[PDB]
RNA sequence: GGUGAACAGCCUCUGGCCAAUGGAACAAUGUAGGCAAGGGAAGUCGGCAAAACGGAUCCGUAACUUCGGGAAAAGGAUUGGCUCUGAGGACUGACAGUCGACUC
RNA sequence: CCCGUCGCUCCUACCGAUUGAAUGGUCCGGUGAAGUGUUCGGAUCGCGGCGACGGACGUCGCG
RNA sequence: CCGGCAUCGCGCUCCUAGCCCGGCAUCGUUACUUUGAAGAAAUUAGAGUGCUCAAAGCAAGCCAUCGCUCUGGAUACAUUAGCAUGGGAUAACAUCAUAGGA
RNA sequence: UACCUGGUUGAUCCUGCCAGUAGUCAUAUGCUUGUCUCAAAGAUUAAGCCAUGCAUGUGCAAGUAUGAACCAAUUUGAACUGUGAAACUGCGAAUGGCUCAUUAAAUCAGUUAUAGUUUGUUUGAUGGUACGUGCUACUCGGAUAACCGUAGUAAUUCUAGAGCUAAUACGUGCAACAAACCCCGACUUCUGGGAGGGGCGCAUUUAUUAGAUAAAUCCGAUGAUUCAUGAUAACUCGACGGAUCGCACGGCCUUCGUGCCGGCGACGCAUCAUUCAAAUUUCUGCCCUAUCAACUUUCGAUGGUAGGAUAGGGGCCUACCAUGGUGGUGACGGGUGACGGAGAAUUAGGGUUCGAUUCCGGAGAGGGAGCCUGAGAAACGGCUAC
């Protein structure tokens, strides 16, 4: 089947190699996973080389996203793939692979900064001296949704995890999804 | 091939094992264990090779089998358990210690020793680092794993290794002015005092060692083994006090005592 | 900024922009500063990748490569690939039978770093890296003009 | 006007006509136009007549040659509808705004 | 001493209409077994809920 | 044959550092030679050893050829490429005249 | 032993070849042949084709024995006892043996690298939490061989149905602290707090943070790491964290109760290290040929970025982008009666020629291809298709 060896490949001169050997299995490649964004969660197993696992995900409905800022790390349901870096077609069939970005809920980062009298408030006060909050961040929380990346590998894990964008990431994306 | 090799055919094995070209097609096959398979001397040479207490590989291991062979420290019944530099052999039926350790000539020597030596080995440590929650441990060329070492035993270091107790009792730490026998190359066996280290970034360091009498040899970091601290040895030297010497001069010995004899 | 140029937003793994605590007088990748590393082996990160704004994954003082193995010289041969060189390697095989030599030579792909600047015919010292391409095996570390 | 490369063919608007003796029926033989299982030039002086091919895009193209050709040689693949994606511009005050008919 | 045409005999190779012949390989195009992964599918098979009903059922449990 | 040095021998803080002192590392690159490392064995050369000799083999030999003694199983060559050490004759490539030199 | 002799002439001195003269671990052939030691042998043409037979199975005191036997044989309460065949289970059969067809920087050799990976086994170390509202462990599932018996098919380790019965096979399910820190947080007083009680093994994925200098208390490693490793926030429909098996008895009661103990071991799961290994990988090196001067690039050719896949690096593959890569120092292409080396014959030196073959590396099993199991195979004394 699929392989990953040179033989088929040119030499570097541009001139032809021959096959003086047969395909390997310690040479396979195996055909990927397209992972979908649907309430369907599936996530299969792959037995791999050392009789290890692999978690090949086809469907994907939930995640574990990270705020850096806050240092504050939630799970939440992905809604939707907005922007992919490779190809515009893993957009329009809404694709999770490493590095795409995908809208999420908002729903538990909003409570976490709800959350965070006299004992609790004298934190609170504490608290509540150092807010910054991006007004690009805050506008979002309004529209009930937040811009995140994928950062693991959904087909080779099976998990969708990723990371709010900030600062000058969540501002590139931004002028590109205008 | 398409998995691991058992066999070893006799002309490929380790020369120092003075196996005979014609004695077979075969050669003992070393099997996994402490030590690296080509600086080992496994059971079966031991017992039938050298001792001649068998004659026949069938023999050999009927001997493990009423196990009167314990190696350093615990019984073991494999035929082709690698035994190493610094291993005790011991037979309590006999009632006989031995250290392995080399001629001058570079082959394994089986050293008669009393029981206070078979306490205790001499290993080198591989590195030292931490581990699960931060435990520092130790790897050595023995393959052995040391939890919990002096703060002071670091890379390259030398420890001494209570066999009953199994924890570090003392530690040479490697450097300039202690005797050293080497476990590698054309120099393996010789011992001597390091001189000089010499480094080069990227590559391997190469250590000066001079023999009492003068004559001076260098080997790689990889191929040393500090025995004590300073000129004095912490482990008994073999029939030769790791001295090695020019052909001249082994023939000057024979007739030498070919004319007392 | 002039960095990202292309399809994604590039960035270096593990160094935080958007740091709610930051200090410049931190490690380097740390509290937002550019990572930059030591190469080791004797020898020198120019300024200009210190000090630098690309993003290269594939650049020894600040990608994720690791130089190991060899160490070579060469003149540059042609610098007319993004990022990647061609250096020539001169040398004399001795011809046994007729007690002479001959002038043969070898082309090594290298990638060169965004940190240096090389024009045709320059001394350039590579160091060998995991392969990076198809035929690139080596680092550009010094470039002697 | 539409289709289209197109003053091709085909349909339409302005303008012009339905002027070509009518009715009934639907035999042979004609004349003009089609289609035919299996075979495929056996027909015939002779492939006469007919059939097959045919536009465009991509690929590929031998002998021979006066080196200009042969060449659209030969030989292949593709082609609707629908829903999208990218590229190629103008003006106005590496930007912002507005506009924009067309091609791939 | 000696050269070449010509006549006769043999040997080897050359050009040569014959869209000559055979064999093996390769480029492209067409068809495409079997496997592998994916999508529906669901024969039947496991607590055989419940209704607390009279070994029988359907509401079924998810696997 | 050679260290170790003075002549009109560009430094050393950092390691080796003598009873104020030898013997210091980066601010041009190499070939060439010197020594070493690390180099599979079998084969080649070569030591020992009276398989009765030899081709071979890696043995065996003395003891009271008596409850064991003594053991051996050396060593070398290995073109080129790579690593390290000193030499710096010879021979390469690069380069002090915008002084942007020390 | 660094060596020559015959042949052009009427004779001479040369050039120059022909011929002789020696060997071959170099093959066949012919004639001949008494003894001892030694040992090559269907490689060359046909990697052409095969009748028959064998070459891979396996059992311990230590997973499972009334399924039918054997030897003790029972005092007829308990034993299937002691030895066992079959059979289920576990492991192995990926090594070795054979050959050299394809293969010309390719395999291969010396020499590198992995900080870019997997690794059954060995050896060493290591191992808590399953849920209980972590205020100390929370219960035991049917069904399948050998066997009994009904059968089909010409058919063979072709095959169906019913009746039993085992587990270290299969599936469940009890779990060991201060919780060590961390977040909430009734109230208390005002907090820099005390806080009542709710949330935390190990793995997995992601993110944040720590992992320290330089001379007038900083503390692991490398030539070099965002390294080792720690803290935190969560995430998983968790692979895991013992319902297993031997002999030997031998301290003492708490109810004197196989009574509380507590030993040495056999097997097993998980992380790190080691070992046996591979997989890629750097530099240099290979015969003849120019009547083979350009080759590669649409459809991967050379590089870039993001992914996907892999055990992992990489155009390995995908989308987008750029226009590169090799070549008289011979690219590309052709020939090889071409696997590479260690080596072999011959040797004054320098050389010339050989290397299928017993060691090492590679490759293949009639030709191609695709796979399952497994730590390891693109296995052929495994399967699937042509
Ligand atoms: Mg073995
Ligand atoms: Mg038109
Ligand atoms: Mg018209
Ligand atoms: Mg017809
Ligand atoms: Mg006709
Ligand atoms: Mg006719
Ligand atoms: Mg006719
Ligand atoms: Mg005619
Ligand atoms: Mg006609
Ligand atoms: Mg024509
Ligand atoms: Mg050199
Ligand atoms: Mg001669
Ligand atoms: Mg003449
Ligand atoms: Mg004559
Ligand atoms: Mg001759
Ligand atoms: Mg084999
Ligand atoms: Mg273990
Ligand atoms: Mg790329
Ligand atoms: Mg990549
Ligand atoms: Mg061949
Ligand atoms: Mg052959
Ligand atoms: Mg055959
Ligand atoms: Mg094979
Ligand atoms: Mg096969
Ligand atoms: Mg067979």
């Amino acid at each position: 089947g699929i392989s990953r060896d040179s033989m088929h490949k040119r030499r570097a001169t541009g001139g032809k190699q021959k096959a003086w050997r047969k395909k390997r299995k310690y040479e396979l490649g195996r055909q990927p996973a397209n992972t979908k964004l649907s309430s369907n969660k599936t996530v299969r197993r792959v037995r791999v080389r050392g009789g290890n696992v692999k978690w090949r995900a086809l469907r994907l409905d939930t995640g574990n996203f990270s705020w850096g800022s806050e240092a504050v790390t939630r799970k939440t349901r992905l809604l939707d793939v907005v922007y992919n870096s490779s190809n515009n077609e893993l957009v329009r069939t809404q694709t999770l692979v490493k590095n795409a970005i995908v809208q999420v809920d908002a729903a538990p980062f909003k409570q976490w900064y709800l959350t965070h009298s006299n004992n609790v408030q004298r934190k609170l006060e504490k608290r509540q001296q150092g807010r910054t909050l991006d007004s690009h961040i805050e506008e979002q929380f309004s529209g009930g949704r937040l811009l995140a990346c994928i950062s693991s590998r959904p087909g080779q894990c099976g998990r969708a995890d990723g990371y709010i964008l900030e600062g000058k990431e969540l501002e590139f994306y931004m002028r590109k999804l205008q | 091939a398409r998995g691991l090799k058992k066999h070893l055919k006799r002309l490929n094995a380790p020369s120092h094992w003075m196996l005979d070209k014609l004695g077979g097609a075969f050669a003992p096959k070393p099997s996994s264990g402490p030590h690296k398979a080509r600086e080992c001397l496994p059971l079966i040479l031991i017992l039938r090779n050298r001792l001649k207490y068998a004659l026949t590989y069938r023999e050999v291991q009927s001997i493990l089998m009423q196990r009167h062979i314990m190696v350093d420290g615990k019984v073991r019944t494999d035929k082709t358990y690698p035994a190493g530099f610094m291993d005790i052999i011991s037979i309590p039926k006999t009632g006989e210690n031995y250290r392995l350790l080399y001629d001058t000539k570079g082959r394994f020597r089986l050293h008669s020793v009393r029981d206070e030596d078979a306490k205790f080995k001499l290993c080198k440590v591989r590195s030292v680092q931490f581990g699960q929650k931060g435990i520092p441990y130790l790897n050595t060329y023995d393959g052995r794993t040391i939890r919990y070492p002096d703060p002071l035993i670091k890379a390259n270091d030398t420890i001494k290794l209570d066999l009953e107790t199994n924890k570090i009792v003392d530690f040479i730490k490697f450097d300039v002015g202690n005797v050293v026998m080497v476990t590698g190359g054309r120099n393996t066996g010789r011992v001597g005092v390091i001189k000089n280290r010499e480094k080069h970034k990227g590559t391997f360091e190469t250590i000066h060692v001079e023999d009492a009498q003068g004559h001076q040899f260098a080997t790689r970091l990889g191929n040393v083994f500090t025995i004590g601290k300073g000129t004095k040895p912490w482990v008994s030297l073999p029939k030769g006090k790791g001295i090695k010497l020019t052909i001249i001069e082994e023939q000057r010995k024979r007739d030498a005592a070919a004319q007392a004899a | 900024m002039a960095e990202q140029t292309e399809k994604s937003f590039l960035k270096q793994p593990k160094v935080f922009l958007s740091t709610k605590k930051a200090d410049k007088a931190k490690r380097p990748g740390k509290a937002g500063n550019r990572f930059w590393k030591s190469v080791g082996l004797g020898f020198k990160t120019p300024r200009e990748a210190i000090d630098g704004t690309y993003i290269d994954k594939k650049c020894p003082f600040t990608g994720t490569v690791a130089i190991r193995g060899r160490i070579i010289a060469g003149t540059c041969h042609s610098a007319k690939m993004n990022r990647t060189i061609i250096v020539r390697r001169n040398y004399l095989h001795f011809v046994k039978k007729y007690q002479r030599y001959e002038k043969r030579h070898s082309n090594i792909p290298a990638h060169i770093s965004p940190c240096f600047r090389v024009k045709e015919g320059d001394h350039v010292i590579i160091g060998q890296c995991r392969p990076l391409s198809k035929t690139v095996r080596f680092n550009v570390l010094k470039v002697v003009p």
